[PDB]
C-alpha cells in the first residue's frame, strides 16, 4: 500500500487551467477557477496584459474564450472570466497564514504549454520580498518545479487546499533551480474578491513613512525586536495621524499576527480595500502599544475644487481650490460663486450636474469674482 | 528604501 | 522512528547498470545507463539512442564489475534497445509492473548515472502521463516526472515506492541542458512489448490495423457533436485491412483499448505501434453518440534510403518473378536523382553480376566495393549508372 | 491532518546561521551559511572556501540577531572551517547524527541561505555515498542529494528527519551555476572530527598510516585475482609504520574500516585522512583471498596562511629545539613572493624581539603595529624584510 | 497532421 | 525543442 | 562544469 | 595515481 498525491490531484486538476493569449505575439501561460459559475479564472498580470484574444483551455481539452475583469500589476494579480461557462469546477482556498516553512506543496501548471503539469516541493520559505522593490510582495518561496509557463498556476498544500499562486522563479539561466515564488492565497483573495466588487483595486494607505528594521537600528533606538517597520514619519489628517501613531515607532504585529519585514507588510496592506479596520502592534519606547486604524484613500468637488451651494438656490460657490489642479488651469479660485452656465442658470448642484451629465464640448462658467461678473471657460 | 503605506 | 526509501532500493539497485559504449562517425564514447531485464540470459535493456554505431560496449554494475556486452535488438521509432551481457554471473533483475496503472500523483524513483559519478538515486512523482511531440514521428507516449535527471540517466528505470519498473527514462527538456525538473520515461508497458518482441526475432514486427485519422481536439468535438473531448479521430479507414474488416466507419471517436482509456492519438499510436503483429485487443468507439466495442488482429505493412542510408526521394521495390529493382516514383532533386535514377528504371544488374530483387541486390552491396556500377535500363535503352 | 516537515525544522531553523564577510585581494563581498555546533560557546561550522581571506565576519541568525565571528581553525584540505561568535547570548545549537548509518534513499532537508534571501530549507534525498574525484588531493567523502542547493548554502546544514546534522552543503555539479538536482555535502563524522580538533589546537593533528595505494578496479580485480571489485589496493607499507608494526603486506586489499565497507580508497583517504592521531581503528583486508582482520593505531606523519591568514603559498613551522620559525617550501606567484620570502627561511625576530617559535612570532602579530619588520635569515645571512 | 496505424 | 540525456 | 557554492 | 596515508 503506496502513498500517492493522485488522489488529492484527480480533485484538484480540473480546476487549474491552461491560458492562451495573443510587434505581435502569442503567450502562454496558466490560471485557476474562483467561481465556479461565474467563470472567474484568477492569473498573473503579466500572461494576460495587452491580451487581444484570451483562450482557455481546461484539464479536459474543452476550449473557451475570455475576456478581462480585473488586472492590479503592482502585485502581477490578473482576473479574467470565462464567457459561457459550462460544468466548470471551483478550487477550495485556503489561509494561507496558517502555511509554514516545511509543509508540503504541490504545483500545477502549464510549463511550456505541454499540458497540465503537477510538480512537488515543500514550503521553502515565507514572507520573501525585494525582487521588485516597488511591486506589492509577500512570496511563499518553495522548491517545487515552476517554469516558464507555470506562472498563474495553482500552489496547494496536500489537502488540495490553495495557499498561493505561482509568479516568478529565481533562475539565472530561466530555469528552475529549486527556486519558485508564489503570491499567498489571502492577497489573491483581497485582490480579485475587489476586481469582482469594483473592476479595480481600492487602493488605501495609511499616511506614515518608514524603512526596515536592522539589527543595527534595534542598537540605536533601544529596541528589542531585530525585524519590523520604523515609522519615520506620519502624514498629517492620515489614519494613523488621526490614530495617534507617533514617529519613531516600530511595528511588530498586524492583526495578532506578527510582521516579518516592512515590505511584506507594505504588500499586504496593499491589498486591503480601502476602510479595512485592523490593529498594529506597536512599540515606542519599550512599551508595547496597540493600534486601530481605517484606511482611506490618496456636495460636488469636481476636478479638485470643493463647492456646496449657496443662498437660496443662489448658484454653487467654490470652497476650495488646490493649486497646479485642473482647478488651477480654469483659474477659479477659492470663494468664487456660479450664477449659470452655458446661458443656463445655475441654482444648485442639481442644476449644474444636469448640465454636466449633458457632457458638452466646451464648458462656460457665468461666474462672479469679488463685485465682477466673469465668465470662465474648460474642456 | 523608504516608501509608504 | 523515520521513513526511509533505502530498503527498497537495496534490492533494486543492483538491477541498474552503468554503460560505455564505444563508437565511430569522427569517432566518439558514450555514456548511460541500462536495466536488467532478464537474469540469467543477461538482457540489458537501455536507449536505443544510447548505443548507436557502436563498436564496444562494455556494461559496469554497482558494484564495480564490468563485462562485455552485445547489442541485439534496436527500435528508433520508439527509442528502445536492447543488449546481452557475455558471460553472465550473478546479476539481478528487476520486476515490472503495469505501467497502464499510473496515474498523475504517484511517487517515482529515478536511478541513474549522470556525468559518470556513479548510480544516483533520485525523487519526484508523476507530474503527467500520455506525452508526445518532441520528435512527432517518434512513438512516444512518455511519463513525466520531476524526478532530477540529467546527462546519463537515460536507459535508467523509473520506479514506483516498491522498486518496480514503471518506466525507462529518456530524455529530459532542458534549454539549458541541466536538468529543470522535466524528464520523460518510456511506460514500462510499451519497453515489455518490444523487450519481449527483440527476444523472439532481434527486431520489430511493425503491425498496422489500417485507419487514419489525427487527434481530437476541443474544436472537432464541436463540430462532430461528440460528446468526449480527446480521443482517435477517424478520419479514414484503409480498404483490406483487418480493421476494416471489423466495422469501423470513418468519423468514430476511439476512446478506450483494452478498458483503458486513451489520452491521444499519438498515445494510442505509440502504444500500438509496440504491439506485435496479431495481438488481440479490445477498442472503445463513439459513433453518433454510441458506444462500439469491436476486437482486432494484425496486419503487415520503401524509400531508397530504407536500402542505402542517404538516398531519399525514389522509391523503389521488387518487379515481377526476379525480374529486377523497378524505380515506381522519383522526387527531383533528391540523392537518387542526383546521380541518376528515373522513374520507371529496372535495375537489371551490377558489377557484372545479375539483380533480379532486393535480395540479390544487396549480396553486392554488403560485399562492399569501392565504386558501385548499376545496369539499369530506360525501356528499351541499356543505361549504366555510378556510385561512390 | 498532514504530514509536514515544520515541527522538525522550527527546532532546527534556529541553529542554521547566514555568514557576511567583507575581505580583500582589490576589495570584495561575499557571503555563505553556517551551522551552531556549541550554543554556549559560539562556534559556526561552515565551508573554508566561505572564510578564506577574510577580514570581518558577521554571523545572522534566524530571527535577525547580527554578531560577530572570529576565526578558530581552517582545514582547506577537506574544506572544513570553524568560527566562534564573539558574544554568544542564548543560541541554540544543532545536534549531530553518525553518518556511517546514512543509507542511500534516506530523506533529506537542506537549510541555507541561498542568494542571500535568507534562511531557506528545501527537500531531497540521499543519492549517493562516499562520492569523490571532484579535487583528488582534497579529503572527498561527499553525499550526494537532490535536494536544491546554491550559491549561499555553502556551510549550510544538511539533517534528517529526526533534525540531526548529517551533512555541511560544500558544493554542487552545476554546469550553468545554478542546481540541476546534484548537491554534495561533508559527512558528519567527518567535520565532527575535524571540528573537535579545531576546538583544542586550532589545527588538524595530521596522522598517518603509512600505506601506499590506488583504486580497485574490476581490471586490476582480475589482475591480482581478488574477488572485490572495490576498495583500497596496498602497493607498498612503509617502515616503522604503524601499519608495517600491524603487519600489512603489499598486495593486500582493504574492504572495511571498523566494519564499516569501503566505497573507493578515495574514501578511504578522507575518512582517516580526518581521525585525529592516534585513533585506533580496524580494518578489512582480502591476501591471496582470504579476509583478514587487524587493529590499528595511528602514528605523527610530521607534515603561511594558516598563521598569516592571507599570505599563503609557503609552509611554515617551528625550527628544531627552539631555533625559530623555519620557512618549509614555497610556492611562486603566491603572496608568499609578495614580501621576499624562500624555501629555507627562518624568522628569528620581527621589530626588536626575538622569535623562538610560533606561539613567540604571534606574540608580536597580536600587537599589530603600522610597520612590520621581519627579521629573518637565509642560509648564514641574516636580512630584515618590511611590510606594511 | 495525420498520421497513420 | 528537447534534449536527448 | 563545477561550483563550489 | 598512487596515494599515501
Amino acid at each position: 500500500q503506496m502513498p500517492s498525491l493522485a488522489p488529492m490531484l484527480e480533485k484538484v486538476m480540473p480546476s487549474v487551467v491552461s491560458i492562451n493569449v495573443e510587434q505581435k505575439f502569442m503567450a502562454l501561460g496558466s490560471g485557476v477557477i474562483i467561481d465556479a459559475d461565474k467563470g472567474y479564472v484568477v492569473t498573473n498580470n503579466h500572461v494576460v496584459d495587452n491580451a487581444t484574444v484570451i483562450k482557455v483551455q481546461l484539464s479536459d481539452g474543452r476550449k473557451f474564450d475570455a475576456k478581462m475583469v480585473g488586472k492590479d500589476p503592482r502585485s502581477d494579480i490578473a482576473l479574467i472570466q470565462i464567457q459561457n461557462p459550462k460544468n466548470l469546477t471551483a478550487i477550495k482556498m485556503a489561509d494561507s497564514d496558517a502555511l509554514r516553512v516545511g509543509d508540503y506543496t504541490v504545483a500545477i501548471g502549464n510549463p511550456f504549454g505541454l499540458g497540465e503539469t503537477v510538480t512537488s516541493g515543500i514550503v521553502s520559505a515565507l514572507g520573501r520580498s525585494g525582487l521588485n522593490a516597488e511591486n506589492y510582495e509577500n512570496f511563499i518561496q518553495t522548491d517545487a518545479a515552476i517554469n516558464r509557463g507555470n506562472a498563474g498556476g495553482a500552489l496547494v498544500n496536500l489537502n488540495g487546499e490553495l495557499i498561493g499562486i505561482n509568479t516568478a522563479i529565481l533562475a539565472p539561466d530561466g530555469g528552475n533551480i529549486g527556486i519558485g515564488f508564489a503570491i499567498p492565497s489571502n492577497m489573491v483573495k483581497n485582490l480579485t474578491s475587489q476586481m469582482v466588487e469594483y473592476g479595480q483595486v481600492k487602493r488605501g494607505e495609511l499616511g506614515i513613512m518608514g524603512t526596515e528594521l536592522n539589527s543595527e537600528l534595534a542598537k540605536a533606538m533601544k529596541v528589542d525586536a531585530q525585524r519590523g517597520a520604523f515609522v519615520s514619519q506620519v502624514l498629517p489628517n492620515s489614519s494613523a495621524a488621526k490614530a495617534g501613531i507617533k514617529a519613531g515607532d516600530v511595528i511588530t504585529s498586524l492583526n495578532g499576527k506578527p510582521i516579518s519585514s516592512f515590505a511584506a507588510l507594505r504588500a499586504q496592506v496593499g491589498t486591503m480595500p480601502v476602510g479595512s479596520k485592523l490593529t498594529l502592534g506597536l512599540l515606542r519606547d519599550g512599551k508595547q502599544v496597540n493600534v486601530n486604524l481605517e484606511l482611506q484613500q490618496s456636495f460636488n468637488g469636481i476636478e479638485g475644487a470643493e463647492m456646496s451651494n449657496k443662498g437660496k438656490d443662489q448658484g454653487v460657490v467654490v470652497n476650495n481650490v488646490k493649486t497646479g489642479t485642473p482647478a488651477a488651469q480654469i483659474g477659479l479660485k477659492k470663494g468664487d460663486v456660479i450664477i449659470g452656465a452655458n446661458q443656463q442658470a445655475v441654482k444648485n448642484i442639481a442644476e449644474l450636474r444636469k448640465v454636466l451629465d449633458s457632457k458638452p464640448s466646451v464648458l462656460a462658467l457665468n461666474i462672479q469674482r469679488g463685485d465682477s461678473t466673469i465668465y470662465l471657460l474648460m474642456q | 528604501c523608504y516608501y509608504k503605506i
